[PDB]
């Protein structure tokens, strides 16, 4: 999973965390600390056009909508 | 054919029903009280999650207890009398802000009203804002 | 106001004392000092030295600020 198509940002600066969505060939939401480290994959798996993406705060549950699978 | 069966959970602690019993014609099978689930062995019980398992449940935040549950607000909110649904307390009501490519729109939340923040962009394409100065910022792209 | 919850700044009122830029780390608790781009970061006992690193196409600022290009 690489940057090939970035799209929507969010920060969590309580965890000091920023999501952000690809829809590439292999689409995937990752993290990154705010200050470039501890990349990771949150989201890989039936997933296709992430185009959207946000975190609630009150619940800390991350949102995201895809565009292809239209959930 | 066990001759006829019987309950097998009258003995003590045969099957090890954790928590409740039930019979039948040819066999027994225990039962989980609501806020426990059977794990694999089909004889005990453990504590659901429901913080973790259904997140739904609760409007704003969940606090996880040995069988039930207990919903919780974060600061700022208010828990109204139906035991769930958190309300927000600030007097201040919020409103969406969009974008379109020439133009970032001001709606309501019940869209009620609708007027133009700015107009004659190129193709505003993202925007946030920020709480401590009052501003916005776009990509025009 | 409610969608930016209010939280503690780690780089309080002194950029945390780093020169140029101050980024919270992960986790949210502490926070790291970096340098823009065309810098070089010479890490030092107990503290990060941005140190310039510009193109000879790139123009250096009077105060070592950034560096911009030639033209
Ligand atoms: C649209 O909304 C914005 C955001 O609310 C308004 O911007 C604010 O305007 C007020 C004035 O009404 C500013 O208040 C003043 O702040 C000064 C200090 O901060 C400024 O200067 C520093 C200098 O380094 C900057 O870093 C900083 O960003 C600010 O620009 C104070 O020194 C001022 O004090 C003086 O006036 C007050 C009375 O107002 C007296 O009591 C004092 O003795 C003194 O004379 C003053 O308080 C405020 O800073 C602005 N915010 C920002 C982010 O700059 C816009 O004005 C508003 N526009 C309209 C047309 O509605
Ligand atoms: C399934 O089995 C469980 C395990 O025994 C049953 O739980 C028990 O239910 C009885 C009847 O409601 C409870 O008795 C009551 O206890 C209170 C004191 O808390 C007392 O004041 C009442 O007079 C009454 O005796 C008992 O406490 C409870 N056991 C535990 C530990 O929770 C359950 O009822 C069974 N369910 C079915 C549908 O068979
Ligand atoms: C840096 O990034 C890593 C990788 O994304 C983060 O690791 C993950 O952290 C969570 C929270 O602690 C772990 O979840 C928990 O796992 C334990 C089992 O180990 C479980 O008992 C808990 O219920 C919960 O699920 C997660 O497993 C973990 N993943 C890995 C691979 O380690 C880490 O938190 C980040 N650290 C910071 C400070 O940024
Ligand atoms: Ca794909
Ligand atoms: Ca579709
Ligand atoms: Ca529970």
């Amino acid at each position: 999973f690489c940057f090939e198509h970035p799209r929507g940002i969010v920060l969590h600066p309580q965890r000091g965390h920023v999501y952000w969505a690809d829809w590439g060939v292999h689409a995937y939401i990752g993290r990154i600390g705010m200050d470039g480290t501890n990349k990771s994959v949150i989201i890989s798996t039936k997933i296709e056009w992430p185009n959207a993406i946000t975190i609630d705060y009150t619940n800390d549950l991350l949102y995201w909508a895809d565009a292809h699978l239209g959930y | 054919e066990k001759g006829c069966g019987i309950n097998e959970c009258l003995d003590s602690s045969i099957s090890r029903c954790d928590h409740n019993c039930t019979d039948t014609i040819t066999s027994f099978y225990c039962s989980c009280l609501p806020g426990y689930k059977l794990m694999s062995d089909k004889r005990s019980c453990v504590d659901i999650d429901e913080c973790k398992e259904s997140p739904q449940l609760c409007s704003q935040k969940c606090e996880n207890v040995v069988g039930s549950y207990i919903c919780k607000c974060a600061p700022g909110y208010i828990r109204e009398p139906d035991g769930k649904s958190c309300r927000q307390n600030s007097n201040i009501e919020p409103y969406l802000i969009f974008s379109n490519r020439y133009y970032i729109r001001n709606l309501t939340t019940d869209g009620s009203s609708y007027s133009l923040i700015l107009q004659g962009l190129g193709n505003v394409v993202a925007l946030d804002f920020d709480r401590v100065e009052k501003r916005l910022y776009w990509i025009d792209a | 106001p409610y969608r930016q919850p209010i939280m503690s700044n780690p780089c309080g009122t002194n950029n945390g004392g780093c020169s140029h830029l101050c980024l919270i780390k992960a986790g949210g608790r502490g926070f790291t000092c970096a340098c823009p781009d065309d810098f070089q970061t010479v890490q030092l006992r107990d503290r990060t030295l941005c140190m310039p690193m510009c193109s000879s196409t790139q123009f250096l600022c009077g105060n070592n600020e950034k560096c911009i290009p030639i033209w």
